[PDB]
RNA sequence: CCACGCGCCGCGGCGAGCCCGAGGGAGCCCCCGCGGCGGAGCGAGCGCGAGACGCCCCGGGCCCGCCAUGCCCCUGCGGGCG
């Protein structure tokens, strides 16, 4: 398989890293889209109302013949232990026994992360995902980076490997949120960017920082982080080390064998192009004309098409 | 006012896109369209639906049954509608070319063991898009456990089974008890 | 398939919700 | 999901689908599954036969380990050997050396007879073997030894 | 209160919607209720020569 | 291929075309004839 | 006829003449061909379905 | 509405398999991770335990148990074969 180029802070080192296979296992979306929503939904935090939530209160109905209409009601006559009432017990009240968490089985959860791997690498699918890649010159970006604790070093590899435009618009944004989020404690929305994912080589320091960057081990790439808002397609840079070791990481799940390759639309559409299936195709019956009816007797022509020997009579 | 009720008997829903939301999946049937729309073959005709059947509809053809559906013509490839996998019972099996959607890991080492070539089912339309020598085949529908407590079980013509323990002597013992 | 055939359910009713001496748990404290 | 469901679709149709003359009424007919000999006996009796009534003899606490008895066919007792030997054993024939399956290791206790072994000298070694396994297993060449 | 009692009113057109369905072909001729002796003789001697399903 | 038009359409039009007109003559004298056939 | 009788407070019946038969089939005459209702403007349609019971032509 | 039991149905992974169980791991979305469910039934039990076909589907024919029974016989109201 054609060996990635590394490219260093300033120019590609000589450096070829050949394609780990992880790559080649095909983009399924839906897949990686039931793994995601799923996951995401994993990580939450009970909200309910209180158990005693208006049922404190004492109501004994007033009853009919009172004229009242019939509630529970409180000493003077008040609404309450009603949905419809003000002060009442909604009537189904929420509850902190939900599901929250959707398992998943261990096989999906995996399949997705390389499913979303290789979309990275397909570099059409990163653009798709509002990444400005024009600029970077080889993807996967494999950038090798001995180490960076200084932010502006850091600034100085993502700067000439031309990730500077995606950094950028991360810090442009930093908008304050819409509705009523900003009370909830997520006032600033920064738009998601790059991500780069490291293997002992500390990279920590000095990117973590920056806006839009998010630094992650090879040996754990959450979901989340690979697909950001459950789309496939991250801008990834890789340090030396973590690229290297992709195919390393991928044989330590004990009986994790890489799923097999697809065939893309195009080459599916190549093999009906091709002229093996075109010989198979043969002409249909040809469309039986339709038209429309006008009288043929308003009309010689008509009278004609109907008859060639009865138009011929009035002479 | 046409009173059209008496000459029909209302329509029939039928699968006519597989609602898979695999795009793989998809693709193969919308290139097995696009060939039966050219050519009326009807094993062309037959690999759409297949296809288009239900994830419960297409099953299981295990090699064992394969080997011996095919044990007078092994030459002949055999296009299995859904997920081939092996079953170590037929210790030896012999050389077969099968185009299936899936196969399992351990199925693809007897038949690549048997010298046999399990081809996928786009290397079957790149090579033949008729179906010239091969026979489109299908496992028992009927297997499904589901399929055998469907019914009445209770009246006596039914031979079904109840759902359940019941442990309970009313009923059980022949067509007088009860 | 509301009645027709449906297995007799193996669930014994739920017990003490209202009052009772906390019969539920939660397994959120798990992560922690 | 709850966006996804019948029930949004029906806001804005009166009773939601439950009917007008006879509406959604607290427990309507019964709480739990009342009714089994009197109100709802045909539906007991036309899919669920046997739901009343003592048949068995009681143990009052069985002792489930005892019970336990799993079994191997005849059949899938060659498929235990893996194929490094799988290939060896078969090619090989030979008493001298013939392949010893102890399937009280491989975690069976009898062996049952549903197919037939492939025509290779094999000793068993099993709790218990049965008359239709041991009949086929020795015509193969097989014998079959009880183990401890 | 006093109510209706039966009437097979609109029963009929119930029925005929797409009834009168033929009762199937298996079994139009099945072997339920048949002489005890003609089943044994059918079932050997079928068994041997041509319809040689046994081995 | 798609000599079709040429093949045995203008021709096979010409041959219903040109045999109409035989037909819709000898028909007509058919129906000439029921005015007299049966009154003589 | 039988069939008739039976169902006649509804219809309505007589013998054709050739100029009826004529007009109905050439002012208001459609065509079952395939399950449409193509219009036979033309005499090349009749030939392409009836053309096997020997009815070349509309006439 | 939410929970959990159930019966179907549509998907997604995998396949005689399959399984984020509690847990453990300097790990949090990642790695490892049993009982379980199937794979064999039937019989109240002693217990005994399916090959033979077949694109599918339907029957038909057979085989397994629970029953009766006729023979033959070993190690024996035990085994075999009807």
């Amino acid at each position: 398989n054609p060996t990635v180029k590394v490219f260093g802070p300033t120019g590609t080192q000589v450096a070829e890293l050949p394609r780990p296979k992880v790559f080649n296992v095909p983009l399924r979306p839906d897949i990686i889209n039931f793994v995601h929503t799923q996951l995401r939904k994993c990580l939450r935090t009970p909200y309910a109302v209180s158990r005693y939530a208006g049922v404190q209160c004492t109501a004994h109905s007033w009853g009919p013949g009172r004229a009242v209409a019939r509630l529970p009601r409180k000493h003077g006559g008040i609404g309450a232990y009603a949905n419809f009432a003000r002060g009442g017990h909604m009537a189904h009240p929420t509850t902190v026994i939900r599901r929250w968490c959707r398992k998943v089985n261990l096989n999906q959860r995996r399949y997705a992360v390389a499913s979303a791997l290789a979309a990275s690498a397909n570099a059409a699918l990163v653009e798709a995902r509002g990444h400005r890649i024009a600029d970077v010159p080889s993807i996967p970006l494999v950038v090798d980076t001995d180490n960076v604790t200084k932010t502006k070093d850091a600034l100085a590899i993502i700067k000439a490997v031309g990730v500077l435009r995606d950094v950028e618009r991360c810090k442009d944004s930093r908008h304050i949120r819409a509705g009523r989020g900003k009370m909830r404690n997520r006032r600033y929305i920064t738009r998601k960017g790059p991500l780069v994912i490291y293997n002992t080589e500390d990279v920590a320091r000095g990117f973590r920082n920056l806006p839009g960057v998010d630094l992650c081990h090879v040996s754990s790439i959450r979901l989340l982080e690979l697909a950001p808002g459950s789309h496939p397609g991250r801008l990834i840079l890789w340090t030396k080390s973590a690229f290297a070791s992709l195919d390393d990481v991928y044989a330590a799940k004990q009986n994790y064998t890489l799923p097999r390759s697809c065939i893309t639309q195009t080459d599916i559409e190549r093999i009906l192009q091709s002229d093996a299936v075109q010989k198979t195709f043969v002409p249909k019956r040809d469309p039986l004309v339709i038209e429309r009816k006008v009288d043929p007797f308003s009309s010689k022509e008509a009278l004609a098409r109907l008859d060639p020997s009865g138009t011929v009579m009035p002479k | 006012g046409i009173d059209l009720k008496t000459g029909i008997k209302k329509r029939k829903v039928e699968r006519k896109e597989p609602k898979s939301p695999n795009p793989y999946i998809r693709l193969l049937h919308n290139a097995f369209k696009v060939v039966y729309e050219n050519t009326g073959e009807d094993f062309t005709k037959v690999l759409t639906k297949r296809l288009c059947l239900s994830k419960t509809n297409r099953p299981v053809l295990s090699v064992s049954r394969l080997a011996h559906l095919m044990h007078k013509r092994e030459d002949k490839i055999a296009v299995v509608a859904s997920t081939v996998t092996n079953d170590e019972r037929l210790v030896t099996i012999p050389r077969m070319t099968i185009c299936a959607l899936k196969f399992s890991a351990t199925a693809r080492s007897r038949i690549e063991k048997a010298g046999g070539r399990c081809m996928s089912f786009d290397e079957l339309l790149a090579e033949k898009p008729t179906g010239d020598n091969c026979v489109l085949l299908q496992g028992r529908r009927s297997c499904r456990a589901v399929c055998k407590k469907f019914g009445s079980p209770g009246r006596p013509n039914s031979h079904v089974k109840p759902k359940g323990e019941h442990k309970g002597r009313r009923g059980a013992r022949g067509r007088h008890s009860w | 398939a509301m009645g027709r055939n449906v297995a007799f359910s193996n669930m014994r009713r739920y017990k003490c919700t209202n009052k009772g001496p906390n019969l539920i748990k939660n397994w959120f404290n798990q992560p922690a | 999901p709850t966006r996804i469901r019948k029930s949004r679709k029906r806001r804005g149709h009166r009773q939601m689908g439950y009917g007008r003359v006879g509406g959604h009424r607290k427990h309507p007919s019964g709480r739990g599954k009342a009714g089994g000999l009197q109100h709802k006996r045909t539906s007991f009796d036309k899919y669920h036969p046997g739901y009343f009534g003592k048949l068995g003899m009681r143990n009052y606490h069985v002792r489930r380990n005892i019970e336990y008895n799993p079994t191997i066919n005849i059949d899938k007792i060659w498929s235990l050997i893996p194929e490094e030997q799988r290939d060896g054993f078969l090619q090989r024939k030979s008493t001298t050396e013939a392949p010893v399956v102890d399937v009280t290791r491989f975690g069976f206790f009898k062996v049952l007879g549903r197919g037939s072994l492939p025509q290779c000298p094999i000793i068993i070694k099993a709790r218990y073997f049965s008359s239709d396994a041991e009949k086929k297993l020795r015509e193969v060449g097989g014998v079959p030894l009880l183990v401890p | 209160a006093k109510l209706k009692n039966h009437t097979s009113k609109n029963q009929n057109r119930k029925d005929h919607r797409n009834g009168i369905k033929k009762p199937k072909k298996s079994a139009y001729t099945s072997h339920k209720g048949m002489c005890p002796k003609y089943l044994r003789n059918l079932r050997r001697s079928r068994a041997n020569d041509p319809r040689q399903s046994l081995r | 291929s798609a000599a079709e038009r040429a093949t045995e359409k203008e021709k096979r039009a010409a041959l219903v075309k040109d045999h109409a007109v035989k037909s819709a003559q000898v028909y007509a004298r058919y129906y000439i004839d029921l005015v007299e056939s049966e009154k003589k | 006829l039988n069939a008739l009788r039976i169902v006649d407070h509804y219809v309505t019946y007589g013998e054709p003449t050739v100029e009826t038969i004529r007009n109905l089939i050439y002012k208001r005459g459609f065509a079952k061909v395939n399950g449409q209702r193509i219009p036979i403007v033309d005499n090349n349609l009749i030939d392409e379905q009836l053309s096997k019971h020997n009815i070349l032509c509309a006439e």
